[PDB]
């Protein structure tokens, strides 16, 4: 069949076995950001129900609905392979759980190369790091901000309760 | 900080389901924020399967779960001889912790038939019985089995109790060192058991590994592996170990269990099939080894309790095909007070010869076959009825003989005492006497050597051996005796 | 905090929580509960769900429906106000005499005590039924399973046991009626009542009685024990108790964990049965014990499963068993209440290691000489005691002394004994029988040792007719 | 099927529906293999137990017709294959040979000689 | 504190004041004492009550040669 | 080709390979484990992932790691240097006295050989052991199992077998130890090492050894058997061989391949089982034969858990044999040993033909008294005696003389018998027992049958035991 | 509309209608299908309600509304279905016409 292309995150796949696939698609071809956009758009484009929420009513009849939902709809712009994963996650009903895959997603070209370390509070914030130098401390920098309590914690970031923890 | 942490995927069941920290190395055991380690066995690629150590009423869910880093490894050295751990070898005793703050992986495997060294060691029980009629060797893998405390565990005790002569002796061969893996023994009986043999002091030669009545069930499993790391140490370091193994049907249980929480079927008798890898994987690590290895040893005693006698039962047929031979205790004996108690026609060591010590083999090589027919007669003819006098004799003598592979217990011995006990049946001195005599004889019997035939006996003890010389004396001892014995 | 129903099925819940998930074993009261009706986390399935049990009825379980974690276990009365009181599983009178308050309430989860923190080393509690210690050595802190014909005044007995031991000894009891007959212990508790063990008129009763009957669903079946054992470890190491845990029955117990594993989506091993059985057993029974201060001495109720004791379940038990009691009808049918057979009155731990030998000794006597006696029973039967010599006769007679001299009357069933009981010690009990052995009372009067607690006074019956 | 072609490669161009458009239908691509089973993508137009043909020449059977792909048993080996491979439709089930020179004859079941007294001669397949 | 030490500190001088009340450190109260009385009481019952601050005497006698 | 490992769910392993998947079965090389671990692969689980098996074990893999296909299944090194050595699977020196260095490599896979270019009907190998030969006559080149609980001296059994026969035979010999402690097979080794057939001055010996013992991970075992077949199969036809082959215990084979069944991602099977046993089994009992070019008579050694022979893996295995060797755990418990249950064990492979009718029929006789003469034994037992037929008595006696003259002591294994009493050359045995049926001795002892061999000797043992 | 009081037959198999909706709905309500036929709601799932049909599939077919009635069943309760041979409706069969209760109990 294809062969295996994965923007930087890349993702675990399920629920984006999809995306996966358009981590490949998108990718290869490179209307990887063309729908990288589109993605985000669709987003809110999809997230009012309508003959969306046709779906839901299981009464509806799948195969029109996607001759609805996504015939005169979505396609409204969203469409190269793009209205036909729509009409994919259409009729594998993934679209419920389509923010999901662009969520994975999206930690793609930019957020591909996001940024990970778990990190006391507000903790990292998907960017960007490049691991031979630091960037970490620079960042605690940036702000004075945060909430390190009530939001991580003593306990993590330097052990409030460690002393707590010996006995 | 959080630097590189994983939260809880899932948790129910106590199978933490674990998002990220994916690149783990195989079998870590990682740790959860909780304290808690469990063991990433289970990479899948979404999670990892989680076996925990400790266990999921604690547990909250997208908890962090960091590496450990480190691959499941147990304390080893040597400063638990002297000391009772749980399975991670961290103690329990409450002494504050042991001085062996060495570790040392678990996953560690069976040398080779090269780095091995076969048996032509004795290896002394300090009950007649065992060491004669299942003559032992050291590195030796045997069952044990019996059912229900049927003074099982007490066996391991007298044996011990026997190392002791070969620790507070100095041996560099029987210095047994003791490695017992408890499994399932509830705190009691254990606290128990520790107890006394603490007050055998053979702890200090002695690793108590506890996995007592209370253990998450992985831990339950783990103790045996964890003691199987140690003794190899000291087998490996020449040193001569024992571990006793007990038991493996509660391990099982909770490996099984494991498995099947897991969601993971087993096979027959519920239990999974690899267990038999298991018990092989654990049990072929104890041997008798060639001397690179300070040609030391990792005497295994596993126990198991029958169940019912049962044994046919897989997972004890296994066990019993591991091991080179099986102590077969005759439960009702026990019960008809009889301690020991044994099953000897189930109890085998197909070996035999290169486990046994000449001193008992002079009388008791001899002994057993003949008893060998005096048992063969004592079920063999069965009646009311009389046959010969030879036979009659041979029940007789022979369940004279019956009281003197009982022991009451607690009560092992040198190599000595038991031949010199034995002599006197063997050589026909005491087929005479009753059992009720049997036993105040050899306590006489004893004393009067104590006191005199030190001599003897000190010279049974050099040779490690019987000389017929040494006989003469005892003859005379024997006959003598038996006279003052009466009269 | 607050949860949702998310998903019944039945009385697995699936809740959503949604402001974290309390660790398992969190209580949560559901939310809507004109019949309050607990959860206890189970599981966090994620989602913030959890999976949770009903301990407790439903319906009206409109969906969504409003849970609300108590931020613990189940939290039940702890402190000394529970004797005489009859709480049902959740701690709330069920003895319907309002409030079974105490002055502390405890979050039901607490488990297995260190084994340092016994004192590693446990004690007869002394039941003063000759029988009783004799045969079976009675551990403080220890777990006895009581088999046992059914209905044979085996509660009279019990009651008995309440007086002597409750009452003489500082025992405390608890009686948890795990799965019982709810009847039963109506019966019962007027029995109790009755009895005078349970008193109402002052609640100084030596009993909380905790139910957690067959009404119960079987989380809330299963887990009345914790929360009896909670107590108990209350009065135990706080009340530094030698409490007396009546299980009853323990059987249920099992029942009530093995019915829920399947579905709970636990392979429930073999016969069905929860593959934690031990597990669950386990660190139950490590709360079981003579800690320091306190034991807690726990009287079983076992009703023999399949009459099967290979039973893996009972097999299990066999580990927690340190002395195994069954109540036998033989014996009973000799008009001899306590109807114990005694061979089945045995610790395993019997050993002159370890049950040290004149007790023991005498025993082996005693359950050899009846035992031989009763190989005489067979023998006699045919051949007479006319065939047989007086050491015979004397074994028989002494035998049959004995038989009566474990005959102690009853205060309760008067109707069984005929008459008001009495009480035992022990170095007055194996004397009494070794006494026998001595034959010393000739072989004047042997119904004298019928329903006579103490051995003298029968040797002063037996004059009194003689 | 609800994770495979869910995923990439095999799914991977259906999004496109660009796939020989899709086909594999009188051919399969083998959707997934081990072990004799040839879950094969495709060949969807289907007779029900139709014996397939191989890529790896063998044949393998339709039985298990899925709506996505095929449950093939595949009546041998794995060590030939690896996936993809391609399954042509014989539009067949099987019928076997038969014939009145079987008697004297040691076949397979095949109806093919074994026998090793060179081939049989086929006359009549019949189902 | 984490200058670790001042956590150390943060404990130490409430450790200071809490030694540097009577008993040494105390505020441990008569709850902690009811619980003291018990065991310290309980001690006695397996250990024999008398000279647990002075010396104890003992006796030396025979019944017969019987 | 390579993959990534991303799922470690034990010794299964599943690598996803992230470009071109070989086909099933290439022994791939991690990249990493110099723990020489080779990944069979075993399923192309779709989407260029397959399952692999780790023969080895895994602790310390990082999820991720990278494979690297040794493009092939398992080479191993072949020929006769792989005679007296231990190899394992991948033929190495469990020896441990440096290589087998080999010309030939192999595919340790090996198919069914023609059913023409097999040989058609064999001819008995007589089996020596009076009582075994007798009721149970072998072919040359027979495959064998013995099924027997092992272990019972089970082992030791089929070692004196190896002790009378294979050192009577010439040929050569693959002797696998799989699944079976080390320590036994350690003895062993040095057993032959000092039997100088395993010849310390020989690479070869005239045996090879290759062992898939317990502790391992299972792949290793498992594959052993494809291996220990390649060189047999390697003697066989191309040193055109007789070839003996001993298996020890191909139980735990089998018992190998149900383990993974599950995990495997397959279907157990009753009892847990591999579901393909039989198809495994049948394509590798098919593998082996004595063709032609050579003969293997392979003994094999069948551990039958609890037994359990109705056990369905046992009911199958029955169909690989044309030889079973039956053994009864309760003769065995007799001590008897020889402890066989002679009417379970079998070959059709007695003949009045082939084994004349002498033999033949003097078995069948024995054969016949015997399954009689237990029938009702147990009725008897409680059943006791005499209101009956006494004639019953004579059989019942007979039979037990009988049943003792099987018997044999472990010669050898003075360590384990004490005991000697002989091999009884074929004419011998038939004379033995007929000569018992004879009846003369009828007077004498019982146990004098026990444990020896020539009933000539043992006739004097009788007069002997007669005092 | 509902998925509330009112849901689609999710589906049905074959007298289990897994409902799609009602939920709000009580743990045991009997519910009444589109078809009047009751079914009882025992097993409140989000996705679905497993409704066990008291009826048969040959008389309805899916996404079919089954309203809530509301109820958990009691049934006519008295003391004067002395005669009676019922229906467990705690109404008839025997034919009597009705029954003497019209009280229900739960």
């Amino acid at each position: 069949f294809a062969k295996l292309v994965r923007p930087p995150v890349q993702i675990y796949g399920i629920e984006g076995r999809y995306a996966t696939a358009l981590y490949s698609a998108a990718s290869k071809q490179n209307k990887l950001e063309q729908v990288e956009k589109e993605l985000l758009r669709v987003g809110q484009i999809l997230k009012e129900p309508k003959m969306a929420a046709s779906l839901l009513n299981p009464y509806v009849k799948r195969s029109v609905k996607v001759k609805s939902l996504s015939d005169m709809t979505a396609k409204e712009k969203f469409s190269p392979l793009t209205s036909n994963l729509i009409n994919l996650l259409a009729e594998n009903g993934r679209l419920t759980n389509t923010p999901a895959v662009i969520s994975a997603f999206s930690t793609m070209m930019s957020v591909h190369r996001g940024e990970v370390p778990c990190t006391v509070t507000t903790a990292s914030a998907l960017d960007e790091t490049t691991l031979t130098e630091l960037k970490t401390v620079l960042k605690s920098f940036l702000s004075k901000g945060q909430v390190l309590k009530l939001e991580v914690k003593i306990d993590p970031s330097i052990m409030g309760g460690m002393i707590v923890r010996i006995g | 900080d959080l630097e590189e942490t994983g939260r809880v995927l899932s948790i129910g069941d106590g199978i933490a389901r674990v998002h990220g920290l994916r690149n783990v190395q195989a079998e870590e055991m990682v740790e959860f924020s909780s304290g808690l380690k469990g063991m990433s066995l289970n990479l899948e690629p979404d999670n990892v399967g989680v076996v925990v150590f400790g266990n999921d009423k604690l547990i909250k869910e997208g908890d962090i779960v960091k590496r450990t880093g480190a691959i499941v490894d147990v304390p080893v050295g040597e400063e638990l001889l002297g000391r009772v751990v749980d399975a991670l070898g961290n103690a329990i005793d409450g002494k504050g912790p042991i001085g062996s703050k060495a570790r040392r992986r678990v996953g560690l495997k069976a040398p080779g038939i090269i780095p091995r060294i076969s048996v032509r060691e004795p290896m002394q029980t300090g009950i007649k019985a065992v060491d004669s009629l299942v003559p032992i060797g050291r590195g030796q893998r045997e069952l044990i089995i019996g059912d229900r405390q049927t003074g099982k565990t007490s066996i391991a005790i007298d044996t011990i109790i026997n190392q002791k002569r070969f620790n507070d002796g100095t041996d560099e061969k029987k210095k047994l060192y003791c490695i017992y893996v408890a499994i399932g023994q509830k705190r009691s009986t254990v606290a128990q058991l520790v107890k006394r043999l603490t007050d055998a002091d053979a702890m200090k030669y002695t690793i108590v590994v506890s996995a007592t009545a209370s253990d998450a069930a992985p831990l339950q499993y783990l103790a045996p592996y964890s003691g199987c790391s140690m003794g190899e140490y000291f087998r490996d370091n020449g040193k001569h170990a024992l571990i006793i193994y007990d038991d493996l049907s509660k391990q099982a249980v909770a490996y099984r269990q494991m498995s099947l929480l897991l969601r993971r079927p087993p096979g027959r008798e519920a239990y999974p099939g690899d267990v038999f890898y298991l018990h092989s994987r654990l049990l072929e690590r104890a041997a008798k080894m060639n001397d690179a290895f300070g040609g030391g040893s990792l005497t295994a005693l596993p126990v198991i309790e029958t169940q019912a006698g049962d044994v046919s039962a897989y997972i004890p047929t296994n066990v019993i095909s591991i091991t080179d031979g099986q102590i077969f205790l005759e439960t009702e004996l026990f019960y008809k007070g009889i301690r020991p108690a044994i099953n000897v026609g189930l109890s085998v060591s197909r070996v035999g010869s290169a486990a046994q010590t000449r001193a008992m083999k002079q009388v008791a090589g001899t002994m057993k076959l003949e008893l060998a027919q005096y048992r063969e007669v004592a079920a063999f003819a069965q009646f009311g009825s009389d046959l010969d006098a030879a036979t009659q004799q041979l029940l007789s003598r022979g369940v004279r003989l019956t009281e003197l592979l009982k022991q009451g217990q607690y009560s092992p011995m040198a190599i000595e005492e038991q031949v010199a006990v034995i002599y006197a049946g063997v050589r026909g001195y005491l087929d005479k006497l009753e059992p009720s005599k049997i036993t105040k004889f050899e306590n006489a019997f004893l004393s009067h050597v104590i006191s005199q035939h030190q001599a003897l006996l000190g010279k049974i003890r050099t040779d490690g051996k019987i000389s017929e010389e040494s006989d003469a004396k005892l003859k005379e001892i024997v006959t003598n005796f038996l006279a003052g014995f009466e009269a | 905090t607050t949860g949702r129903i998310v998903a019944v099925i039945g009385a697995v819940v699936d809740v959503q929580f949604d402001e974290g998930l309390p660790p398992i074993l969190n209580a949560l009261e559901v939310q809507g509960r004109e019949t309050r009706l607990v959860l206890e986390v189970a599981q966090h399935l994620g989602e913030s769900t959890v999976r949770t049990i009903a301990m407790d009825g439903t319906e009206g379980l409109v969906r969504g429906q409003k849970v609300l974690d108590s931020g613990a276990p189940i939290r039940i009365p702890v402190g000394p106000e529970t004797l005489g009181r009859i709480m049902n599983v959740i701690g709330e009178p069920i003895d319907e005499r309002g409030p079974i308050k105490t002055k502390q309430f405890a979050a039901i989860h607490a488990e297995a005590p260190e084994f340092v923190e016994m004192s590693v080393e446990q004690e007869i509690l002394v039941t003063g039924i000759k029988v009783v210690d004799l045969l079976a050595p009675y551990a403080k802190g220890g777990k006895i399973g009581l088999f046992g014909g059914a209905g044979v005044g085996k509660t009279v007995l019990i009651m008995e046991l309440i007086n002597n031991v409750a009452k003489a000894h500082g025992g405390y009891s608890v009686f948890a009626g795990v799965g019982e007959r709810t009847r039963e212990g109506n019966d019962l508790y007027h029995e109790m009542i009755e009895s005078g063990v349970i008193n109402l008129k002052d609640a100084t009763s030596k009993v909380a009685l905790v139910y957690g009957q067959m009404n119960e669903p079987p989380g809330a079946r299963a887990r009345v024990a914790l929360t009896g054992l909670t107590v108990a470890e209350y009065f135990r190491d706080q009340e530094g108790q030698d409490v007396l845990l009546f299980i009853d029955n323990i059987f249920r117990f099992t029942q009530a964990g093995s019915e829920v594993s399947a579905l709970l989506g636990r392979i429930p091993s073999a016969v069905g049965y929860q593959p934690t059985l031990a597990t669950d057993m386990g660190t139950m029974q490590e709360r079981i014990t003579t800690t320091k201060k306190g034991s807690i001495t726990s009287v079983q109720a076992i009703y023999v499963p399949a009459d099967d004791l290979t039973d893996p379940a009972p097999a299990t038990t066999f580990a927690h068993l340190d002395a195994t009691t069954v109540l036998s009808r033989a014996i009973a049918e000799l008009g001899i209440y306590p109807a114990v057979d005694p061979l089945d009155s045995t610790s395993r731990i019997m050993d002159p290691n370890i049950v040290g030998s004149e007790h023991y000794d005498v025993a082996r006597g005693v359950q050899k000489i009846l035992q031989d006696y009763k190989s005489l029973q067979d023998i006699i039967a045919i051949l007479g005691m006319d065939e047989l010599s007086e050491e015979d006769k004397l074994t028989v007679s002494r035998a049959r002394k004995i038989q009566r001299f474990l005959s102690q009357p009853f205060q309760v069933a008067e109707v069984f004994t005929g008459h008001l009981g009495k009480l035992v010690p022990l170095k007055e009990t194996i004397k009494g029988f070794q006494q026998i052995l001595a034959g010393e009372y000739d072989h004047l009067p042997e119904q004298a040792f019928y329903m006579v607690g103490p051995i003298e006074e029968a040797v002063a019956k037996a004059d009194k007719l003689a | 099927k609800t994770g495979t072609a869910e995923v990439s490669s095999i799914l991977e161009e259906r999004i496109l529906g660009a796939d020989t458009s899709v086909d594999l239908e009188e051919t399969g691509r083998v959707l997934s293999i081990g072990d004799g089973i040839a879950r094969v993508h495709g060949l969807r137009n289907v007779q029900a137990e139709e014996m397939v043909e191989f890529s790896s020449g063998l044949k393998g059977m339709s039985l298990n017709l899925e709506p996505d792909n095929v449950g093939v048993v595949v009546f041998g080996n794995d060590k030939l294959i690896k996936e993809g491979d391609i399954v042509k439709r014989t539009g067949a089930i099987v019928d076997v040979p038969v014939g009145e020179e079987l008697l004297g004859r040691v076949v397979d079941a095949l109806g093919n000689a074994i026998d090793g007294k060179g081939p049989i001669g086929s006359k009549a397949r019949r189902r | 504190l984490d200058p670790v030490q001042k956590l150390f500190v943060d404990k130490i001088r409430e450790y200071r004041t809490k030694r540097q009340t009577s008993g040494g450190p105390v505020d441990a109260g008569p709850e902690y004492q009811q619980d003291l009385d018990r065991e310290l009481f309980k001690l006695k019952q397996m250990y024999g009550k008398a000279d647990m601050n002075t010396f104890p005497n003992f006796t030396f006698e025979d019944p017969k040669f019987e």
